[PDB]
């Protein structure tokens, strides 16, 4: 910092009303040119590489600039020099990251690992101005790779500025996770978000957001408007119907320490049974969710039998389905 | 919450008397499909019901073990496996010891007392499969737990809700005891049983076996065009 | 906790509300890591934290107004909402410690009084309730869990109404289920009937004519309030009427009777059970808190039992019994009435004569106690019967006739030590000021009948002085005169018999053992009456119930005073003579050496007080046991009149162990101080320990006595020395290393040199561990050798506000300093003759390299210090020791030359005021100050940090003016060259030392520095070296 | 309760390693494997995780190479022919391998196997066999990193009318989905097995032309 | 991939007994420190850390007493063998490769707890002529021309490598041995009843006799003449 006096110290931490003062130590002018410089050379670099092999990568200029990048990103982000390093992410570290995570056998040449970093970099001590514009960022062409990247930097967050975020930044981050269950492109992003989602959900309180939750996924689960014939095609071929098994699995998953057991519960894993009943990924992931909920509650299942009549307890018998099960 | 200090290992007793490790492998059953068996005077059957995924096969549930004999299994695949070379071992034994076919009570006799000695062992396990075992003419239907018990029953059903069937059984036992001389009308019966445990679901010629066996008929099993109902 | 609004509050509960439920999971017991203690700690910390808060806030509240910020019943309810299924989790942890740190709250809930307790009371009963149906069978931890959370919350379910009906049925479940297999669950079982009954009356409250039963009454009501409760409603919904009051007290305090039969049994079982101490004690007290819980018909009854079962059972029959389980509550019986004193005294006696009759003792077994001793037992009734007669006992010659007896016809060293301590049971009796009742409501109290379930321990009237009138025992002239009639009898008789002994010695083992029998009867007839002792004899504040008297004109006036001294006067002289015979007889004895060494240690420790008993175990209630049940903090002194009984006692002891036994050594007491230092340096291990200890504790006792010792011990050394006598030489090097004496030494300038020499002379002898014993001494000496220093940077504020309006105390303290100055200059005198000494035998012999690397450290610990004078003859021989080529001894080297000339600097730097050394104003010649608030300063700054030319300062160590702001004064170096404004000796001393920096010293030291040097540690002390050679060639000292 | 849950720890073998695709059609099965991409002077022929049983019998592995199995199959095959004179069952071969399993139950042993094979019985055969001692018959099969979603275009394309060369591209286009692209001929290696030729491993030169005709037929 | 228990076993060796071996142009000098005394153990244990595996071959001990004379045994064994077997003495460095092996081997399979004992080995053969060995729990096994063992090991490899040559005598080395002894014991001065010797020479007439092992007079003779 080198302030002239504590005077102007002072009065420089006190202008913004809201008690958070200026960052302990800031970038001038001629190193953060420089830095955006050295970013903007090597997006501009990016023609030299459209149709070469990994052997013909690793030797270009383009390449060594992007290890040297990394290299240095990856020491700022490593103690002492953390706080200097956040202005980058929106702009310049988590997209370049990101274009690196394409590049598979390149980095497994050069013995790089993009992926821990950018999940990693979710615990930085960022504070309330990048929460927002981070947020936006995340929230928003990707690969499937790419998407489960942000996915999984997104639960890091949440779990790093839980009590942080408004409830607009929440709601935000809620609907991206949503919009990620419904994903017409790849299936382990849609797991993913599942997970994602009942992570989110465990930490509501009112019960309001939970019941409009529960409503909006089993609107779509109601089996009177279908017969088992068509229940099965579904199970296969149905992308919002796996969207809102995925979802509801994941309310009913938020919830493994209940005691007493609320009574949707039971309603829900009766909805979800039929669905169990049947063949396809809709099948599984309600098989994988009546397990889950079956091995967190062994050690009350004595007490919690009482929630569920005989028709309910028989229903959730056969969901482990495995080879050296006959 | 509610931990229990006494279902470690098969050598410890719970202080109300209870073996929580054979508890346990029983209720394994469950995870199993539904499996049902009968029995009339002169014949008896098995009917059964997993597929991984459309570009599968299908589990076998049904096991030969001799020519007059056979079974059908619920549970573990490996015990039952394990327990049906057992059976055909002592079979041919008792063909070629003394050329006499084994009786069906002498095979349950057998099941019960290997699987009793893993119940006292320690550092092994108990069997997690349950098995319905049919044999020759007259006809005998065993049940068989892994606790080491077996039964001799007209007719039952086990796994993967089988109640259904069961109570079925239970009530038309007086129409289903007595149809000597008709195979086809007991198979079909037994195929209403294991339709009486089916959630909505139908039944195919791909995931229906059945198993028959009575006087001068040897131990026969259908599977797919067989099992169309002909 | 305190950014919490009472007006104001939604947002903040919100908060906690969310912060709760981020927390739920990772409290489950099923997930266990890094984060379960700090889970446990915050948890335990806000709601304590809480906790003060709020007494803090009724406390100001209750002396005027309420203001808005203070905490409301609301801010009560929504913490108990909130941390609701935290604790409950908390409690099924695998770890006892976070297990005990999550249950610990509820007293913290329940003490702020919410609305919302009922939640907390019905889960607790419930779990208690299923936990002794053995509903919890396959699972321990819950069933210890239930029975932690309802011990906590004992003392506030006891002051509800409804839940009062269910504590005496409980007590009576938890009183049958005692073990005898599980010791834990009995240690559990044990803390809940004592938290039970420390809040209860442990009488009959139901009237004349009510015809009211538990039966009928209390088990209905239970019954349909644990059903309800259980059914899934909580207790707001329990309406009731009066008649719960018929199945309140009327009918749940008549079943005590069969709760203490059965209580009694199962005492009498664990007698014959293998315990743990601590558990013991624990039992003897919830024994010792259910008798004084009770009146007098349930008393009666209780003693009435105990004595039955006491004398008709079938337990000792292990070789190993709990006799105290039994014992221990007998006397306490006889603590509240001494009236059953007699009779029951009397049938002990009769019954110790019938052991001696079919022949128990007649066996020697001195190893251990046989299972032939049944006698034993009542032996030890006796012992604590007879600790509490008070005066009940003037059957005195009877008593006094079967001590006679006892002593006279039996002979068992394990038995001799249990019976020498009925006389100082009797004489301690006798003369002991001390409490004698202690119960929670006295017999003639003027408290209703219906206000005592809880002991008033939240009531004001607990701190009245009618329900606060303590019974104590104050000892009369009868008591006194009785006591001096035994104490006489008792020494007269083991005199002459001792005496009998000695005059036709023998050396078998029944000689031995009546010898050591009457040693210990002589030693506990000293510790009995040890209150009637005067320490101050020969020649306050705190003045305790002494019987003489105080000041000293009453003493004076009493003849038993002196007649009690000439008797302790006479048994000093008889325990030197049997010394003396000891000695001169049976040298090659132990266990007699033993027996008198404690009786020299009781003799010299017991001048008006007793401390060998008074941290035993007894028939007392522990104030540290009973503090902690009834202990609640911020809360002031929730306490019964048990509680506040026992504090008075305690607080009377303590002021009775308070005075000062320090005194000069009269003829006798010098004399047995030289016997037992004689017996200190033996040659058994046996003996010399025990005398070691014997002669700390008579050290402590008296004034001086360290001179003494060290005057004897030095000519003993040097004889042992002389004559070869390696064993004395070690057992006086084993002396020598006692912790006191040892730090005494550090500070003897008189006779440290003698002591050094005679260590010097102990290296050169190698036969046993003697060498490196000595070694061990010697580098102690030199860590911790204390150097007078003569500075004292003080300010005048210390001691002007203590300054008597006196012309005459200037005169005084002038005296004192300069008197202290002249003392401390020859102190320092003494010290460098000391190294001149030493410097003069380095020189002088060739020797050792252990006693070399002794004498550099030495003389580099005298030199390196600021008020010695340096010297060139000690820079020249710590120079000249690189020709005996050890590696050790050439680091030692160079560490000395470079803190001689650090000293030699610092006194240039500070010229020749040492006080600098300390002045924080003070900075040497060549450190500038700059003044870095000026405009233009940063500039400056940056421009001298790029100035390689021509600086203007320098900033050697790390620098940190500046880094965030300018302002204040920075420290900098000048660039110009440093000079050394030296006097004659120091530049002497400075050229001498340069004089022997020749090329080969250098070669040789680098050499030995490279050769002994097989790893990269590189070292700093070498570039410090490096420096002082380059300052000494830059000075001219240097050639 | 209790249950075996290693078992089913052992099964998740999604991230076991780099995926294996199978495809069995009337004319052949086809396996292909992803080839790791190591230093370019290290020799890659030294990474084979497609394995000949014998003649009529191909294994594909995820994990690591490093055996026991692999050399049981040889053993019991060679064993079979020399006490029958005639091949061992592609499903006798893999029952004989989840007996080896079982025998060396509550512990797993060993990794997944895809084994292919022909035989006179059944034709071309297809199985996948688990570390739990069980196997299932497969019409085509994913395992290893991407399982999930190469599973779903197995089902989405498999039709049972498909031909050796279009089993060939099929693998090679989910490799390719699976890996994102970027696999000219070192990230991929195919196998066949016929009944005529029997086990093959394709060299890299047929592998670069079936990249080549896969390129061509997206550019359609 | 550090092993812990072999960490133990030398920081436990560390505390024990100083062995010296020096290596001379014409013969081997062994010499070991004595620390425990009593004033009734008797110090005639045949020879409490210098022993004998054959004719040729001598070893000094440093560490624990039960494990030394298993190993001690089992070198004797494996000596009589290749002499039985080939007709001619075993090789100093296949026997210590043999004992090295024997260790490691202790130092990998669980349930055994690795010999903590460190071993100085003095040879001769006709390969390499006189030969020093030293071996330690690990199972490593290094030549040398001065090494020392025990207690003070670093202060004794400093005093070594300041006065050692490589052209010294037998009497230079058995001097060399005494002084550093006596300059790095913590028992003020040495004496003959806490030290034991041994040299290995070979003479002008090629007998070899390398199995002499100093007696308590002739320790104190040596002692006398070199002034310590």
């Amino acid at each position: 910092p080198s302030i002239s006096d504590p005077t102007t110290l002072l009065e420089a931490e006190r202008n913004d009303p809201d008690g958070l003062g200026l960052p302990l130590k800031s970038v001038p002018e001629k190193v953060d040119a420089y830095i955006k410089k050295q970013f903007e050379i090597i997006k501009n670099l990016e023609d030299s590489v459209v149709g070469l092999n990994p052997q013909q990568f690793i030797k270009t200029d383009y390449f060594y600039r992007t290890s040297t990048i990394f290299y240095w990103i990856k020491e700022m982000a490593r103690g002492p020099n953390k706080v200097l390093l956040v202005p980058y992410l929106v702009d310049y570290v988590l997209p370049f990251l990101i274009g690196l995570v394409k590049h598979k056998d390149v980095c497994a040449l050069a013995s790089l690992d993009p992926v821990r970093l950018y999940a990693g970099l979710g615990y930085m001590p960022i504070r309330k101005n990048h929460v927002a514009a981070i947020v936006d960022y995340v929230c928003s062409a990707l690969s499937s790779n790419q998407t489960k990247l942000q996915l999984a930097f997104i639960q890091h967050f949440l779990s790093a500025e839980l009590l942080q975020l408004t409830e607009e930044e929440k709601n935000k981050i809620l609907e991206f996770v949503v919009s990620n269950l419904y994903n017409e492109q790849f299936v382990e992003v849609r797991v993913r978000a599942a997970s994602i989602l009942s992570d989110i959900v465990h930490n509501w309180k009112e019960e309001q957001p939970l019941l409009s939750l529960i409503e909006r996924f089993a609107k779509g689960l109601d089996v009177n408007k279908y017969t088992s014939k068509e229940r099965q095609k579904l199970s296969k071929t149905d992308i919002k119907i796996h969207g809102n098994v995925l979802g509801l699995g994941a309310i009913i998953s938020a919830f493994p320490y209940v005691f007493p057991l609320p009574p949707w519960i039971p309603k829900q894993l009766s909805n979800l049974s039929s669905w169990a009943r049947t063949s396809g990924m809709t099948g599984q992931a309600a098989k994988n969710t009546i397990s889950e909920f079956k091995k967190v509650r062994a050690d009350t299942w004595k007490f919690d039998r009482a929630s569920f009549n005989t028709e309910e307890l028989e229903d959730l018998e056969g969901v482990l389905w495995r080879s050296y099960y006959a | 919450m509610f931990r229990n200090n006494y279902d470690g290992d098969t050598v410890t007793f719970s202080p109300t008397g209870r073996l929580f490790q054979v508890e346990y492998a029983l209720e394994a059953i469950k995870q199993g499909s539904v499996t049902v068996g009968l029995r009339s005077n002169t014949h008896a059957v098995l009917v059964a019901l997993r597929n991984a995924d459309e570009l599968s096969s299908y589990q076998k549930k049904i096991i030969k073990c001799d020519e007059h004999m056979g079974l059908s299994l619920a549970g573990l695949a490996p015990d039952a496996r394990v327990l049906s070379n057992y059976l055909r071992q002592q079979c041919n034994y008792s063909s070629l010891v003394f050329n006499r076919k084994l009786a069906v009570e002498r095979a349950g006799h057998l099941l019960c007392d290997k699987a009793q000695k893993n119940t006292q062992s320690y550092g092994g396990r108990p069997y997690g499969v349950g098995l319905l075992i049919i044999g020759y003419d007259g006809a005998h239907l065993l049940e068989f737990q892994p606790s080491g018990n077996v039964t001799e029953l007209y007719g039952t059903a086990i796994g993967a809700r089988s109640q259904g069937a069961k109570t079925y059984l239970e009530r038309t036992l007086d129409t289903f005891i007595k149809i000597d001389g008709n195979p086809d009308e007991l198979i079909k019966a037994g195929v209403e049983a294991i339709s009486q445990s089916l959630r909505d679901e139908s039944l195919t010629v791909d995931n229906l076996s059945i198993a028959i066996v009575g006087k001068d008929t040897p131990f026969t099993i259908y599977d797919g065009e067989a099992v169309a109902k002909y | 906790v305190y950014a919490i609004n009472g007006s104001k509050k939604d947002r903040f509960f919100e908060k906690l509300v969310s912060l709760a439920k981020a927390i739920e999971t990772f409290i489950h017991p099923s997930n266990n890591g890094f984060w379960t203690k700090p889970n446990a700690k915050f948890v335990h910390a806000f709601i304590k934290s809480y906790h003060g808060r709020v007494k803090y806030e009724e406390d100001i509240c209750a002396r005027g107004v309420t203001n808005g910020i203070c905490l409301t019943s609301f801010c009560h309810e929504e913490i108990v909402e909130i941390f609701l299924n935290i604790i409950s989790l908390g409690s099924q942890n695998k770890n006892p410690d976070i297990a005990n740190y999550y249950i610990s709250c509820f007293a913290y809930l329940l003490e702020l009084d919410p609305s919302n307790a009922y939640l907390i009371y019905d889960k607790i009963l419930i779990d208690l309730y299923d936990t002794l149906a053995d509903q919890f069978i396959n699972s321990r931890h819950r069933i210890i869990s239930s029975l932690k959370q309802f011990t906590r919350v004992i003392r506030f379910i006891v002051m509800d109404k409804l839940y009062r009906v269910h504590i005496t049925n409980v007590l009576s479940m938890l009183v049958s289920k005692l073990d005898m297999n599980d010791t834990n669950l009995t240690s559990n079982l044990i803390n809940g009937i004592v938290s039970i009954a420390a809040f209860i009356p442990i009488q009959d409250l139901t009237g004349e004519d009510d015809y009211i039963s538990f039966e009928s009454d209390t088990l209905p009501l239970v019954q349909q309030h644990f059903y309800h409760i259980k059914c899934g409603e909580s207790s707001k919904t329990f309406r009731v009427d009066d008649e719960l009051l018929n199945n309140a007290f009327k009918a749940s305090t008549t079943v005590f009777q069969s709760m203490l039969k059965v209580y009694v049994e199962k005492i009498f079982q664990l007698v014959d059970v293998d315990l743990e101490d601590s558990l013991v004690t624990k039992i003897n007290q919830t024994t010792m808190i259910l008798q004084e819980s009770m009146d007098d018909k349930i008393f009666n009854y209780f003693a009435s039992l105990l004595q039955r079962n006491f004398w008709s059972n079938d337990s000792f029959k292990e070789k190993d019994p709990n006799y105290e389980l039994v014992t221990i509550p007998l006397a306490a019986l006889v603590r509240r009435n001494n009236g059953l004193s007699k009779e029951l005294v009397r049938t002990l006696l009769f019954h110790i004569k019938e052991q001696i009759k079919r022949g128990a003792g007649s066996v020697r077994s001195t190893s251990e106690i046989q299972q032939r001793d049944v006698k034993l037992v009542l032996y030890l009734t006796a012992l604590n019967d007879v600790l509490r007669q008070c005066h009940e006992s003037l059957y005195s010659d009877e008593l006094i006739t079967f001590m006679k007896y006892l002593y006279d016809n039996v002979t068992n060293p394990p038995l001799d030590v249990i019976t020498s301590i009925v006389i100082h049971s009797a004489l301690a009796t006798l003369c002991t000021t001390e409490i004698t009742d202690c119960r929670l409501f006295p017999e003639d109290s003027k408290i209703p009948e219906k206000d005592r379930w809880g002991g008033l321990q939240f009531d004001p009237r607990r701190f009245d002085k009618q329900h606060l009138s303590f019974q104590w025992h104050v000892p009369s002239s009868d008591e006194i005169t009785l006591s001096i009639s035994i104490l006489e009898s008792l020494s007269e008789y083991c005199i002459n018999n001792v005496e009998e002994l000695m005059k036709a010695p023998r050396h078998d083992s029944e000689y031995g053992d009546m010898i050591q029998k009457y040693v210990l009867v002589m030693t506990h007839t000293l510790s009995g009456s040890s209150l009637l002792f005067d320490p101050d004899f020969n020649k306050d504040i705190y003045t305790c119930n002494y019987y003489f008297g105080n000041t000293t004109e009453e003493k004076l006036q009493n003849p038993q005073y002196l007649q009690v001294h000439r008797v302790r006067a006479r048994i000093g002289h008889f325990f030197h003579k049997l010394y003396v015979f000891l000695s001169t007889n049976f040298e090659n004895n132990t266990n007699m050496f033993q027996i008198l060494l404690h009786g020299l240690k009781v003799w010299f420790t017991d001048l008006g007080q007793e401390t060998v008993f008074n941290e035993d175990p007894n028939a007392f209630i522990d104030v540290d046991f009973l503090e902690n049940v009834q202990s609640l903090s911020h809360v002031n002194e929730p306490f019964t009149r048990t509680n506040f009984a026992i504090r008075a006692n305690s607080l009377h002891q303590s002021r009775v162990l308070l005075h000062s036994t320090n005194r000069k050594a009269s003829k006798l007491e010098n004399l047995l101080l030289v016997d037992i230092i004689q017996l200190a340096t033996s040659l058994y291990p046996d003996i010399y320990k025990p005398a070691q200890g014997t002669l700390v504790h008579c050290m402590k006792q008296l004034v001086g006595s360290y001179g003494v010792v060290i005057n004897k011990i030095i000519p003993s050394l040097e004889k042992a020395i002389k004559d070869h006598d390696y064993m004395k030489i070690q057992v006086i090097l084993n002396v020598l290393l006692i912790k006191k004496i040892h730090r005494k030494l550090m500070t003897d300038y008189k006779d440290i040199g003698r002591l050094i020499f005679l260590l010097i002379e102990c290296c050169r002898v190698n036969e046993l561990e003697i060498g490196m014993y000595a070694d061990k001494i010697l580098t102690d000496i030199v860590i911790g050798i204390k150097i007078p220093s003569s500075v004292c940077v003080i300010s005048d504020q210390a001691f002007l506000p203590l300054a008597p309006p006196d012309g005459t105390i200037n005169l005084q303290v002038e005296a004192v300093k300069l008197a202290k100055k002249k003392k401390r200059e020859y102190y320092l005198s003494l010290l460098v003759d000391l190294q001149d000494k030493l410097l003069d035998k380095l020189d002088n012999e060739k020797m050792g390299w252990k006693i070399r690397m002794f004498i550099l450290r030495f003389v580099t610990q005298i030199q390196s210090n600021l008020e010695s004078k340096p010297d060139k003859r000690a820079v020249f021989s710590i120079i000249s020791q690189i020709s005996t080529k050890h590696p050790e001894i050439i680091h030692l080297v160079v560490k000395s030359l470079l803190s001689t000339c650090n000293k030699i600097i610092s006194l240039s730097d500070y010229e020749y005021d040492i006080t600098r050394a300390y002045k924080n104003e003070f900075n040497p010649s060549f450190v500038e100050i700059l003044d870095t608030s000026t405009t233009s300063f940063p500039k400056t700054f940056t421009e001298e940090m790029n100035n390689f030319d021509n600086p203007k300062y320098f900033i050697d160590l790390r620098a940190y003016v500046g880094w965030l702001c300018w302002g204040r004064l920075m420290y900098v170096m000048s660039p110009k060259a440093l000079k050394l404004n030296l006097r004659e000796n120091e530049l002497e001393v400075l050229k001498t030392a340069g004089h022997l920096l020749t090329r080969e010293f250098l070669r040789d030291v680098t050499m030995n520095l490279v050769q002994d040097n097989e790893t990269r540690g590189f070292s700093s002390g070498n570039v410090s070296f490096f420096s002082l050679v380059i300052l000494l060639i830059s000075s001219g000292f240097c050639e | 309760e209790g249950r075996l849950f290693q078992v089913e720890y052992s099964l998740e073998a999604i991230k076991l390693g780099s995926t294996a695709i199978g495809i069995a059609t009337k004319e052949g099965v086809v396996l292909g494997v992803e080839k790791r991409a190591t230093s370019p002077l290290l020799e890659s022929d030294s990474i084979e995780k497609i394995v000949e049983i014998d003649r009529h019998i191909g294994c594909a592995m995820s994990g690591l190479t490093a055996r026991s199995m692999i050399e049981h199959a040889r053993t019991a095959a060679v064993t079979h022919n020399l006490y029958y004179d005639e091949d061992i069952n592609v499903e006798s071969l893999t029952q004989s391998v989840c007996d080896l399993a079982l025998r060396f139950m509550s512990r797993p042993f060993g990794v997944a196997l895809l084994i292919a094979g022909h035989d006179a019985d059944d034709g071309y055969q297809l199985f996948h066999a688990e570390p739990s001692g069980t196997f299932y018959r497969y019409n085509a099969k994913a395992i290893g990193s991407g399982s999930e979603g190469a599973q779903a275009e197995l089902l989405n394309e498999w039709h049972s009318s498909l031909t050796l060369k279009e089993a060939e591209l099929l693998v090679l286009k989910i490799l390719k989905q699976v890996m994102e692209e970027k696999l000219d001929e070192n990230n991929a290696q195919l196998s066949c097995i016929t009944k005529q030729d029997g086990f093959k491993i394709y060299d890299n030169e047929k592998t670069a032309e079936l990249i080549k005709e896969l390129k061509e037929k997206e550019a359609a | 991939g550090r092993l812990y228990q072999v960490e133990y076993a030398l920081e436990s060796i560390s505390h024990a007994g100083t062995a010296i071996g020096i290596m001379a142009s014409d013969g081997i000098v062994l010499a070991a420190e004595r620390k425990v005394t009593s004033t009734l153990l008797e110090q005639d244990t045949s020879t409490e850390k210098l022993y004998k595996l054959n004719d040729k071959i001598a070893v000094a001990v440093a560490g624990l007493t039960a494990d030394a004379e298993i190993l001690i045994n089992t070198a004797r064994i494996h000596a009589q063998n290749y002499l039985k077997t080939y007709n001619e003495d075993i090789p100093v460095e296949i026997l210590v490769r043999r004992l090295s092996d024997i260790k490691q081997g202790y130092t990998q399979h669980g349930g055994l707890r690795p010999f903590g004992v460190s071993f100085i080995y003095a040879g001769y053969d006709d390969r390499y002529g006189y030969q020093l060995y030293t071996s330690n729990p690990s199972g490593n096994y290094t030549g040398w021309k001065a090494i020392s063992v025990g207690a003070n090991t670093s202060a004794a490899q400093t005093l070594l490598q300041m006065d050692y040559k490589d052209d010294m005598k037998v009497d230079d080395a058995i001097e060399l041995a005494l002084k550093t002894l006596s300059k790095t014991t913590d028992s003020s001065a040495l004496t003959y009843d806490r030290l034991e010797f041994a040299t290995i020479r070979k003479g002008a007439n090629d007998g070899e006799v390398y199995q002499k092992i100093f007696k308590p007079q002739e320790i104190k003779d040596i002692l006398v003449k070199t002034g310590i």
